[PDB]
């Protein structure tokens, strides 16, 4: 996107990204510049160390007997993306983990990730990440040579609207992970690829909001996406079955009671 | 996805059950008008690229604040993603009435245009002023009786009106 | 799209030698500039090569010579060296 | 769930391009083929209880085993002979549907897919199904256009099973 | 992921302690048990498929509006999602059962499930009771006593009956 | 290329699948649209020269720069007359064997692609071109079913070109 | 192939690391339970043809209609039985493989992989394996640590076609 | 964390499949090595302080130097001396947390991923934690498979430091 | 791949047999060497690093051409390289003394190694000599008479020799 969308959603610096490609012939510095490059995108910008850093298939890229497709194949296969991604994660987020870092996208609808659920019960994690890397989708954005990466920002010819606005929910900043305490992650996108509709985006200064003399004695405002029903009780009129609620500190505990008490689900608490 | 057919054919799965007598007739009135989708189809895919360039010369000229320097359609490459949007909703306004059902707009083009605008800056009054204009202009060409033989379209006409403002309500 | 995955047998490594590698319709879809048409050699594992003769095949691309390799390691592959 | 005109829009998206002549063309064949397929939907509509009946006979004529042996997976009993009958309303509805898409789309998604281990879990045997799907074959009365369209279905679901 | 020894080795880690004596005499215990539960996971194992598809006829004898068009395991793809998870949810309860920690069972299954199950449309009811009569004919066939040796299994059938009812809990 | 036939063969690969009855519905709209797109082909074959000639005097009329200005991208010499006439006959060539082939494909596969490196490195101006298909839209002299056909080509390198 | 040893390897080398001492357990584990594995085969190799003869008519006894039924895929002639017969030893030679190797590898690489395509291409019904491996399961007479370990693979291939 | 019993399962969630006779196998052999392993970590618990003041005083004999010169990284304060007995004391809780789980998993993630930047950014040489491994090998007074489970783990983070 | 039970089923599925008794002898005899065989693994795994850097040492005092400015293993990154290849080497010398057969020594290591090294400039022959002086190494570390009870251990030092052999034998 352009300078004053990606500043305002803080995704500036995956708008410059250049893909690196390793040529034929290339120098041991590109060769290290696309095996970092590799590690950053395929393990989700993980601190990685060096006892897991997978010197054999860094030496068959050294060596040009593996191609940059069979390295991120490699990687993705390995135990360090099934300790980091796949064994403490459910099927949702793990399909999620492996679209955003193979194919540098957030899925599009519920029947991909029905595919790949029904893929990996068929035939193993090693043929579900064999899709990713052996799809159409893989050799036309980066092929055999290009290392992969997050095309969700970018207009993309097979993708739907909704996968720019996922994107946001799936790439969470420049200085993320995937990694989370336990290594295990719960999937953000469940309660609209499900249902095949979005979310409001609130990434970074988007989700900033006006404080004003409102905002209570800390000058800081909390976002509320919450799913309204009809109340028991009947006493207020519910206009809309998804709701935004922006309400101060002093409140909050005051109207988490309050949409608890309404037996109103909460979905999404910010900061704003 | 879906088209007119598959729509029928889902919801009577749901329901469980063969398509009544009436479903099949009302099936068999639409590829009656068919033909005059395909024409509407055609015409619209021939002038896409004249649709989009007045709609936009129009759109810039009652709104000059988008193309002023600062505004969403500044820049050729704001411009350039500004004229791609009236081609992709013209594009998918193209494969709905082709269907007959506003299962690809709605699901692969409609669904979270709104949030994208909003997460951009990209003003969806703006953008749906813009695709009323592509509305005008595919209803006055698909309405031109000239070079095509007489008949009846006004409920192709209503129907590609219909997605029209379902593009339109879908960015604002 | 086989039955040889997830068995030892279908690690069994080959080379692909293609020619012809040039922009069509069909390549037309790639977002990257292909670099070689001269002679791509691909080392393909055995429950892997019905993706990557498709693949090669989709992209138009002429498939010349396939070497067996009766090993897992892509060591006789010595073409990018 | 694949149809002429879904498929056409599908991939002139894959392209990301409009819709040229070749997919009005398919469309024109949708609108030459979509009149022979709603009159086989209408006439298979109309003896679809019959054409259900016989072919769960023809089942019980070439298996009588399972009329004959105990077990869940049987119709020896009158609640495994409704769920046989009720499989055979399932093929012919979808058939129906296949005839009204103009596809092979609604077997895809209804039928086609998963149902090797559904006949691998509750010990069905794809045969059977073949059998009543080739009674239907025989046995649903159309000609022309909508005796060849309705076959196509048909033999999909013959040669998906078997 | 953890098993019984290597949720001991984190809790010990985390406050920086050598193990116990009695801490140790407990994993010496669960040591001595394992054959049991070696047992208890090759009979579930080798009578998978058949817990699950008899659990599968019970539960939809039960709930016939699973069975009728429209209803969740209507549509050979949908029933065959509905067979996979039972053997997922089976899988994952011998996974727990042969590391002696719910780990496996909580992080990798059950994490999500019940709010994909709401997204979805799922009635988690209907699969819990479908896990509570895998639980039932898993515990059946675990307590059989012929063809092994004699002994007190209650520790491991207890354990057992624990990951099946966290669950039944964690869906419905 | 894109072609019915060759689109719905490709779509079938892409699956994976046999040819089902809707590929046999798009090749029976090939079937119904190509013999006039054949009789349609064989006209403008036959006022090929006439229609290049009038395109260009088209052309050299409503853009009259090209005519007196000199330079090697315009028409001011015999050379690039020349040079014009016979972009103006691979236009209506290249038309010719859509209406053959039954979709864009020889647009695609010959005009289409690339065309913008050659009007800008070139310094050739697409509305010189886009003009002498509006002449060639004009002056084709079919009728109904062939014309229909004809100008789906002609809008389609039209619109490609603006 | 999977087997404790391969299995430690594969692991060990997927993390591209020296063999510690889980791999040595995972060795001492295919150690203790590879001598009751050798002489389960041994015992189902001194009994595979009466094994293998019973189990064919125990297969005749529940499903009588392979018997007299004529067709390809069903055991009327001596061509169907010798088939029988040599699917039996197949099975049974691959459980022996098995309790040599110490894991379902053998079933996997050379049974497992592709049945399904065997069960549905040549109209086969899986029912009659299981009640083949049910009837090894019950008459070949091991005991001890080396019937737990045969019966595991029996019910495996069992789980696999039902 | 890498243990028979975690690898197990991890391999058999990986393949997508239930729990075959190679991961009972392997939990066979993680149940015979268990009991060693346990006594084997209470016996290294047991004897814990002694071995970490004589870890430490062996590696002020071999490496002088770390007593005398001046510097963080050294042990010539109180301070310097109290780091080196947590880091030894470290080295061997986390032994004896391999000892109890019965692989090098708490080894892996919780001491040798990531030691070697702790060594280079900290100035820390590795020989003095290698030579207080060859100390725990030389006097932690095991027999029989305890200590060989023992000086696997001993030698595991000999050789990841070394 | 295959160890020393699968290589034996693959041979006897490829002639389409059962095992003979013979067959099964040489398998338990095996099995009575495997508990030498987990002391020999466990022995060099434990001595993997002294083993390469000591091998190194040798290899490169011998032939000092090798780390000389210009030499193959010259420059950090070619003498890491170099001490990677010894472990990558040693690692599946020790993969292949686990198994019992070569298979995982052939198929994942020695196939192309020597095709690899004449590409690369690498000398062969130094590679072939830096794997004999790790030989000799593992051999006098498997056959250490202190520190473990005694038996005749001469068959697996022998298959250990043989998977040296064919390491060096395969790159010079
Ligand atoms: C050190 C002073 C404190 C501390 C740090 C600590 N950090 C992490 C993990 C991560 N840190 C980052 C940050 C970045 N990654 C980047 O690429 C960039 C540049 C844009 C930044 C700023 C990330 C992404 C992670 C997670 C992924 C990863 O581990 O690589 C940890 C690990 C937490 C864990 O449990 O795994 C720690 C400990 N911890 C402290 O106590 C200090 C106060
Ligand atoms: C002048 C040399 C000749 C000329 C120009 C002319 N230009 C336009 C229209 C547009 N020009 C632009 C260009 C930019 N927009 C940008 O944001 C930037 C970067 C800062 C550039 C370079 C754009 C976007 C338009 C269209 C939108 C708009 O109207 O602003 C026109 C009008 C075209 C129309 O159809 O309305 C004209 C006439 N015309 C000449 O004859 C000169 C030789
Ligand atoms: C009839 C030809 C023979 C027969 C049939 C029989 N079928 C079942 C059970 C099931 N059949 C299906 C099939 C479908 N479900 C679908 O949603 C669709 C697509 C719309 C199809 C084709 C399923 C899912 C089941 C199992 C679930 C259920 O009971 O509904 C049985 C019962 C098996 C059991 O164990 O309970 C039987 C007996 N049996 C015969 O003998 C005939 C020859
Ligand atoms: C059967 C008892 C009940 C039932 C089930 C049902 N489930 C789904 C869909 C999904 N189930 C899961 C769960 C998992 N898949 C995995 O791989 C794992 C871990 C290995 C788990 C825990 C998931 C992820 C899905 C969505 C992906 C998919 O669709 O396959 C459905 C499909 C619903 C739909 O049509 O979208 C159904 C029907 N339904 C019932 O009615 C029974 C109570
Ligand atoms: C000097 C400050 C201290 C010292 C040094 C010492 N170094 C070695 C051995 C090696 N040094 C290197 C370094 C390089 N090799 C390279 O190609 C490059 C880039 C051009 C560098 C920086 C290498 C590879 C070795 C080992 C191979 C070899 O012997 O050449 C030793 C010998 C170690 C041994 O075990 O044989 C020594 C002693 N030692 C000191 O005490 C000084 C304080
Ligand atoms: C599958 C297991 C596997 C193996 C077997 C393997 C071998 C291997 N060794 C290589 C290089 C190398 N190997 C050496 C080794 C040496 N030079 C000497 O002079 C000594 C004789 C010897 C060590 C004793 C050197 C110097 C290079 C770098 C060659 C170069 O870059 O010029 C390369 C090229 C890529 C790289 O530089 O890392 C490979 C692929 N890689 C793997 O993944
Ligand atoms: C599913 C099919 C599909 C749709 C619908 C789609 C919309 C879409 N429009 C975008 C941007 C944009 N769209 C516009 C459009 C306009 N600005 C204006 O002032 C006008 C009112 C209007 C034109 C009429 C602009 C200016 C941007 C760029 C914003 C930026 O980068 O700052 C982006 C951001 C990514 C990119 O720049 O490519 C998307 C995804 N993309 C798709 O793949
Ligand atoms: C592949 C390119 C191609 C196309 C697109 C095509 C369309 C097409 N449109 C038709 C009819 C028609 N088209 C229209 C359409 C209209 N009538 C009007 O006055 C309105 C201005 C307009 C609505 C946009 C009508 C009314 C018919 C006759 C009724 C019918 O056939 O459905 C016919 C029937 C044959 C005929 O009478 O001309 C065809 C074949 N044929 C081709 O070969
Ligand atoms: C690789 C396949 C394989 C397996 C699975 C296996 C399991 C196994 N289970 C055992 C014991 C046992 N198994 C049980 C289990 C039970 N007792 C009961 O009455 C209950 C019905 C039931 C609980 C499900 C008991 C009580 C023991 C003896 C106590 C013990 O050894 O832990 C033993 C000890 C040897 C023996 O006495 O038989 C083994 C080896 N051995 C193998 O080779
Ligand atoms: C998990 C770590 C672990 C390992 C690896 C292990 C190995 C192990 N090696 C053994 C025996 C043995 N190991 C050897 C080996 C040798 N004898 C020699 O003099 C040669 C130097 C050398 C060949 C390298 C012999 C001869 C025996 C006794 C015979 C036998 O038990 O097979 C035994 C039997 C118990 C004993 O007497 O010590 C065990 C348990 N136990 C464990 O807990």
């Amino acid at each position: 996107t352009s300078l004053v969308s990606a500043q305002r959603l803080g995704i500036v610096a995956v708008d410059e990204a250049i893909p690196l490609e390793l040529r034929s012939r290339s120098t041991e510095e590109e060769v290290d510049a696309v095996i970092l490059a590799v590690y950053r995108q395929v393990l989700g910008n993980d601190h990685l160390m060096s006892q897991e850093r997978l010197t054999s298939a860094e030496s068959l890229l050294r060596g040009r007997e593996i191609s940059v497709r069979d390295f991120v194949r490699a990687v993705a296969l390995s135990e360090v993306y099934r300790q980091k991604f796949f064994h403490s994660n459910p099927q949702n987020r793990f399909i999620e983990l492996n679209y955003k870092h193979l194919l540098g996208r957030a899925p599009y609808d519920q029947s991909e990730i029905a595919f790949h659920t029904d893929l990996y019960h068929q035939g193993g994690y090693e043929a579900e990440i064999n899709s990713y890397i052996d799809s159409v989708e893989y050799t036309e954005n980066f092929g055999d040579w290009v290392v992969p990466y997050f095309r969700g920002f970018a207009t993309q010819r097979n993708q739907k609207t909704v996968g720019f606005s996922r994107s946001f929910q799936v790439y969470r900043g420049y200085a993320t992970s995937d990694r989370s305490q336990g290594n295990g992650s719960r999937s953000r996108l469940t309660r609209e690829l499900a249902r095949n509709t979005a979310s409001p985006v609130y990434a970074g200064s988007t989700a900033e909001s006006l404080r004003g003399t409102s905002a209570g004695s800390r000058n800081q405002m909390y976002r509320l996406q919450v799913i309204q029903g009809a109340a028991p009780g009947r006493g207020t009129r519910v206009r809309r079955g998804k709701a935004e609620y922006l309400v101060s500190y002093d409140n909050l505990s005051a109207k988490l009671q309050q949409i608890n008490r309404q037996g109103d689900t909460v979905t999404m608490i910010s900061l704003a | 996805m879906f088209d007119v057919f598959t729509r029928v054919v889902s919801q009577a799965d749901a329901r469980g059950e063969y398509l009544s007598g009436s479903q099949l007739d009302a099936l068999s009135a639409t590829v009656a008008e068919g033909n005059k989708r395909i024409d509407s189809v055609n015409r619209i895919t021939g002038n896409a690229s004249a649709i989009v360039s007045n709609a936009a010369r129009a759109l810039f000229a009652e709104q000059p604040q988008l193309i002023q320097p600062g505004g969403n359609a500044y820049t050729s490459r704001r411009m350039a993603a500004c004229l791609r949007d009236m081609e992709i909703i013209l594009r998918y306004v193209t494969y709905a009435t082709f269907t007959g059902d506003a299962s690809v707009l709605e699901d692969r083009c409609l669904n979270g245009l709104r949030e994208t605008y909003v997460a951009l800056g990209v003003p969806g009054a703006s953008v749906a002023a813009g695709v009323q204009k592509m509305k005008e202009a595919a209803l006055d060409i698909v309405n031109d009786p000239n070079g095509i033989t007489r008949g009846d379209c006004s409920a192709i006409v209503a129907e590609i009106a219909g997605y029209f403002d379902r593009a339109a309500a879908a960015v604002a | 799209a086989t039955s040889s995955r997830q068995s030892d047998a279908g690690n069994r490594l080959f080379v692909y030698e293609v020619i012809g590698l040039s922009q069509s319709t069909m390549t037309d879809g790639l977002d990257y500039p292909i670099r070689r048409s001269g002679s791509t050699f691909i080392t393909v594992p055995l429950k892997r090569m019905n993706q990557e003769m498709r693949r090669i095949t989709r992209m138009g691309g002429k498939i010349v010579s396939i070497k067996p390799l009766e090993g897992d390691s892509p060591l006789p592959h010595t073409e990018g060296i | 769930m694949k149809t002429p005109l879904t498929e056409a829009v599908s991939t002139a998206d894959s392209q990301g391009r409009f819709l040229s002549s070749t997919e009005l063309q398919i469309a024109f064949g949708r609108l030459r083929q979509a009149n022979a397929g709603l009159q086989a939907a209408k006439a298979l509509t109309d003896n679809a209880q019959s054409l259900v009946n016989g072919a769960a006979q023809a089942v019980y004529n070439k298996f009588p085993y399972t009329t004959q042996t105990q077990g869940n997976n049987f119709a020896a009993d009158q609640r495994g002979k409704d769920k046989c009958a009720r499989d055979i309303g399932y093929y012919l509805r979808i058939v129906t549907y296949c005839l009204v898409a103009g596809g092979t789309g609604p077997l895809d998604e209804y039928l086609i897919a998963g149902i090797d281990e559904i006949n691998r879990t509750f010990d069905l045997s794809p045969s059977w199904y073949v059998e009543a799907l080739k009674y239907i074959k025989a046995n649903h009365g159309l000609s022309g256009d909508a005796r060849d369209e309705a076959n196509s279905y048909l033999d999909y679901a013959i040669n998906a099973l078997s």
